[PDB]
């Protein structure tokens, strides 16, 4: 069951990192102030990977 | 209209390079620029 | 009578301020600048002198 588990939360998080880094092209580096441009970042998290 | 003129004149003027003298520690006087008492404190713009 | 007066403030080497001093207006003085140009920075220095 854990190892079931561990797999489908993998495959989840993939999916979605997928699908963010995807949608994250959908921004054309905005102008305010000194900020030139603005993103998301998705990351597993080593602490959670471990 | 003397104050929105000044304004506006700066607006455009800074925008044209800089003053190398605000590097030199040494700061700028006011410099009177007409009468009833109207001052400014810039350096000389130089670098472009 | 005679209120003491705060007559200016001067920056060294933060950042985008080299060094720069400011005369303090007796009654008002008024920053004026685009978002990020840093009028908040120049408050903060007051402040935390
Ligand atoms: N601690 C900081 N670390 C990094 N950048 C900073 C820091 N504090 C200010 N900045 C940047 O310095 C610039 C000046 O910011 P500041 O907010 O003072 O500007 P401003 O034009 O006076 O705008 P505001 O009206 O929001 O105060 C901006 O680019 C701001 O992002
Ligand atoms: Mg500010």
């Amino acid at each position: 069951s854990s190892k079931s588990v561990a797999n489908i939360i993998r495959k989840t998080i993939q999916r979605e990192q997928n699908r963010i880094r995807m949608l994250n092209q959908g921004l054309q580096a905005v102008s305010f102030g000194q900020v030139r441009g603005v993103r998301l970042n998705v990351n597993v998290r080593e602490s959670h990977a471990i | 209209r003397h104050f929105d003129v000044a304004r506006i004149l700066v607006d455009q003027a800074v925008r044209l390079g800089v003053a190398e003298a605000d590097f030199s520690g040494l700061p700028a006087e006011w410099l009177a620029i007409n009468d009833y008492g109207a001052k400014v404190q810039a350096h000389v713009i130089d670098t472009y | 009578i005679e209120r003491g007066k705060f007559r200016s403030l001067t920056l060294v080497n933060w950042n985008g301020f080299f060094a720069r001093t400011f005369d303090l207006d007796e009654l008002v003085t008024t920053l004026s600048g685009g978002n990020g140009a840093g009028k908040s920075t120049t408050m903060a220095a007051f402040v935390t002198a």
